[PDB]
């Protein structure tokens, strides 16, 4: 965690903006949490900051003999040493480990899981799990999408550990409306090749596209040799390596996800406290995407998604926060003033209607981003080949225009409603410049 | 002198017992776990683990890989 914090600029958010996640509540659905008791017995990382501790998988038992959930929750918001990214956020923990060692505490309809967390006050919900179904959009993916469109809950999923082959995204990581997180490497080079370059995508990280050709994962964070809270019940075999009786190392997309979940708490706090709005899930996601760093593989990309979270660039994006609902053939038109000499990144994101688990394409409502430069040059979302206005996107609910060397003057930023059968459809925009 | 092998596409459709022998031949330290195809699992990477996801005939349903 301490190394990841610097990599994703959570240190800049904390030190220069005062953002530790105070006032935010993150829900983690995972194995269990240390002793399973919200009392003085609880691991120092979480003691006194637990809003709710629910046992779903084992009656009256939310403890963590495995160690996975405790480590994950530590990365979000642990407030002892090796702190999480948002160490002043409070925790809602849903223990989903069953008595057979699996995650059978998950309900058949995931909306039930999200609703319980929402009622306890969580507005961010993070999930270091999945079924390795190679890009399929399953009933679970559909329920995540339906939930996010109906409720202002930001939901994050691990991309899966089924790479480096293409089309290996796990479900509900395939959901359109989740923030799906893949793993780059942490920089702990004494451990060798898995933690030696912050630009390297972890070899196991699942790779896009999804089955219907969408770009996943959305963003990346460090997910190898992450030092976080060690459950007091967990054996050495549950960790990549030991450190001390209270902290140990783990890796996976499981570890990248909670880092980003914590960053989302920091970001949400910033909007709420400093920018006068409650940011919708779509805006939080658009802001992370626009602010993210190309690790060196370029866009578009099935390995790195839209890049590695760089939180300080996300904080002060110019934005639209679902304030213009569109029906078919309508559009929303905006202006943005650019100055030559630095990149311009514009991300459009919507929380789409739930897709079908059988159709060729999961996209339901199709919006398009159309940018016009001061000299008239046109760009459409996700068209990265010149000329940049001939390849229209009809699959993704994330559309980007990234201009490395923009012109000085007024850019037109237009969102066009190509086809909205389940409308109206609102959207968010985030602009980094 | 073992070749680095981390996936077994050739085992798709084979029995669990046939799969286990090949995996142990390639990776003597493998800790092999069997689960129904479609099962939701935690997403930590365990370098010595091999999960086998099986259909209702107990045949390998997807490509086994380390982790
Ligand atoms: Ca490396
Ligand atoms: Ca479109
Ligand atoms: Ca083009």
């Amino acid at each position: 965690n301490d190394v990841a914090r610097g990599i994703v600029k959570a240190d800049v958010a904390q030190n220069n903006f005062g953002l530790y996640g105070q006032g935010q509540i993150v829900a983690v659905a995972d194995t269990g949490l240390d002793t399973g008791r919200n009392d003085s017995s609880m691991h120092e990382a979480f003691r006194g900051k637990i809003t709710a501790l629910y046992a779903l998988g084992r009656t009256n038992n939310a403890n963590d003999p495995n160690g996975h959930g405790t480590h994950v929750a530590g990365s979000v918001l642990g407030n002892a040493t090796n702190k999480g990214m948002a160490p002043q956020a409070n925790l809602v923990f849903q223990s989903i480990m069953d008595s057979g060692g699996g995650l059978g505490g998950l309900p058949a309809n995931l909306q039930t899981l999200f609703s319980q967390a929402y009622s306890a006050g969580a507005r961010i919900h993070t999930n270091s799990w999945g079924a390795p179904v190679n890009g399929a959009y399953t009933t679970d993916s559909r329920n995540v999408d339906d939930y996010v469109r109906k409720n202002d809950m930001t939901i994050l999923f691990a991309a899966g550990n089924e790479g480096p082959g293409s089309g290996t995204i796990s479900a509900p990581g395939t959901a359109k409306n989740a923030i799906t997180v893949g793993a780059t490497e942490n920089l702990r080079p004494s451990f060798g090749s898995y933690a030696d370059n912050i630009n390297h995508v972890a070899q196991f990280s699942s790779r896009g596209p999804t089955r219907d050709g969408r770009i996943k994962p959305d963003v990346m964070a460090p997910g190898t040799y992450i030092l976080s809270a060690r459950s007091s019940l967990a054996p050495d075999s549950s960790f990549w390596a030991n450190h001390d009786s209270k902290y140990a190392y783990m890796g996976g997309t499981s570890m990248a996800t909670p880092i980003v979940a914590g960053n989302v708490a920091q970001l949400r706090e910033h909007f709420v406290k400093n920018r006068g709005v409650t940011p919708k899930p779509s805006l939080l996601k658009a802001a992370l995407i626009a602010g993210a760093a190309d690790v060196g593989l370029g866009f578009p990309n099935g390995n790195q998604g839209w890049g590695r979270v760089t939180l300080d660039k996300s904080l002060n994006v110019a934005f639209v926060n679902e304030t213009s609902p569109l029906s078919t053939s309508q559009k929303a038109t905006y202006s943005f003033t650019a100055q030559a000499g630095k990149p311009l990144k514009i991300s459009l994101v919507w929380s789409d209607a739930p897709g079908s688990t059988t159709a060729s394409l999961t996209l339901v409502n199709d919006l398009d981003l159309v940018i016009t430069a001061p000299n008239g040059t046109k760009y459409v979302g996700n068209d990265f080949t010149a000329p940049y206005d001939n390849n229209w996107d009809g699959r993704n609910n994330v559309e980007n225009v990234f201009i490395n060397a923009p012109q000085s003057g007024t850019y037109t930023v237009e969102v066009q409603a190509y086809n909205v059968p389940v409308g109206p459809q609102t959207f968010s925009l985030a602009i980094v410049h | 002198r073992h070749n680095l092998k981390t996936e077994w596409p050739e085992l798709v459709g084979k029995s669990v017992e046939e799969a286990k022998k090949v995996i142990l031949q390639d990776k003597p330290e493998a800790q092999i776990i069997v689960l129904p195809v479609g099962t939701i699992v935690t997403m930590e990477y365990r370098i010595d683990r091999v999960r086998l996801f099986v259909d209702k005939l107990d045949n390998i349903a997807e490509v086994p890989r380390v982790g």
